[PDB]
């Protein structure tokens, strides 16, 4: 971990705004290093992996099929829906919906899930129920993304997130089979790689899930490590600043670049 | 050359073949299979959380099929936008095509989508638009004012909006 944090400290400095972080160990569940890891940030697309979750665990308890089929309409389509958008008239199965909300940051893939579980109450409720009294869901996409100053609604904090994650990933939660779909969906993330994974050396693994929204909000969470092997998860967020997403992106892959090199 | 673009969308037709798609789109721009089916998917610049982009559709999986299809966000920005909360508010269902660019800005709106279902003729076509107030496009960000508005048949079918004042 160690020289990690003077880059957190060095990007809040560049984007001149607050960054949060906090690595954790993925076996052990303990803390390797942190910074403002119990302030809020916006989740944005990062509360997808948590709401997957949910819907795996609800096909674990027989609730939910991974292979049902939902038939939606053009009043459901929002703003970032490139897969629902194409499968509009022939509608996508639960399987596909996740995938795509991971995989792709589907919105509107996002809110269809969303329904099928409740709404942004459930996901909160589910996440409470496991431990979590910090992470909300309070909207759907897009208004969840607009990370308004001082706003609580639709926020977490690094260590929440980094302990809800590491409990959907490696607890009894979820079968071994829900494990490996939600960690393959992470590993198959097609849209981060400007930050965590711009920086990660040949033959490291990585799953994870990006976010962005307004305000200059960026975020990520991931697993990974070397050997082909996760070891630790990583949560970074950031809010707030006004440098451009190039420059925001940047930061974010430095760090990790950082935490990678003193690993 | 570069990335998917408003221009390259336009200069793609319905029924063209798939590899004249490629060569305006840059095949180094687009991919099929998958997620995206038959249908090929080339990407524009970093937008948001994912990227600008665009979806062609094809009449069929077959090595000759023709374009019948065209979708894409954030790649082409609306010419003049002029819609409010209260013109969108002034858009009834049933209006024709003509009507509603009448009543929401003739440059308010930008195609999201647009398909032939029994193309080359237009029976059932589908056409779904994306309109945006003075301020609200945002080709690598979040819309800041933005309504959907779809058609069947040149007619009206819905509409909903977000942030627009």
């Amino acid at each position: 971990h160690p020289e990690t944090l003077v880059k957190v400290k060095d990007a809040e400095d560049q984007l001149g705004a607050r960054v949060g972080y906090i690595e954790l160990d993925l076996n052990s569940g303990k803390i390797l290093e942190s910074f403002r890891p119990e302030e809020r940030f916006p989740m944005m697309s990062t509360f997808k992996v948590l709401l997957c979750g949910a819907v795996l665990s609800r096909i674990d308890a027989g609730q939910e099929q991974l292979g049902r089929r939902i038939h939606y309409s053009q009043n459901d389509l929002v703003e970032y829906s490139p897969v629902t958008e194409k499968h509009l008239t022939d509608g996508m199965t639960v399987r596909e919906l996740c995938s795509a909300a991971i995989t792709m940051s589907d919105n509107t893939a996002a809110n269809l899930l969303l329904t099928t579980i409740g709404g942004p109450k459930e996901l909160t409720a589910f996440l409470h129920n496991m431990g979590d009294h910090v992470t909300r869901l309070d909207r759907w996409e897009p208004e969840l993304n607009e990370a308004i100053p001082n706003d609580e609604r639709d926020t977490t904090m690094p260590v929440a997130m980094a302990t809800t994650l590491r409990k959907l990933l490696t607890g009894e939660l979820l079968t071994l089979a829900s494990r490996q779909q939600l960690i393959d969906w992470m590993e198959a993330d097609k849209v981060a790689g400007p930050l965590l994974r711009s920086a990660l050396p040949a033959g490291w693994f990585i799953a994870d899930k990006s976010g962005a929204g307004e305000r200059g909000s960026r975020g990520i969470i991931a697993a990974l490590g070397p050997d082909g092997k996760p070891s630790r998860i990583v949560v970074i967020y950031t809010t707030g600043s006004q440098a451009t997403m190039d420059e925001r992106n940047r930061q974010i892959a430095e760090i990790g670049a950082s935490l990678i090199k003193h690993w | 050359a570069g990335v998917m673009t408003g221009a390259k969308f336009t200069q793609i037709q319905f029924g063209m073949t798939r590899q004249q798609v490629l060569d305006i789109a840059g095949a180094e721009n687009c991919e099929t299979g998958g997620s995206f089916g038959d249908s090929i998917h080339c990407r524009g610049h970093a937008a948001g959380d994912y990227a600008a982009y665009a979806t062609f559709g094809f009449t069929s999986a077959a090595a000759d099929a023709k374009v019948d299809s065209k979708s894409q966000e954030k790649l082409l920005a609306p010419s003049a936008p002029t819609l409010t909360l209260a013109k969108f508010n002034q858009v009834t269902v049933g209006m024709t095509r003509a009507q509603v660019l009448a009543t929401v800005g003739q440059g308010s709106c930008t195609t999201w989508s647009e398909y032939y279902p029994a193309y080359p003729s237009t029976a059932g076509v589908t056409l779904s638009l994306s309109c945006f107030d003075v301020d609200g496009y945002s080709s690598t960000g979040f819309y800041r004012g933005s309504a959907h508005l779809w058609f069947t048949d040149g007619v009206l079918q819905g509409k909903r909006q977000w942030d627009l004042v």
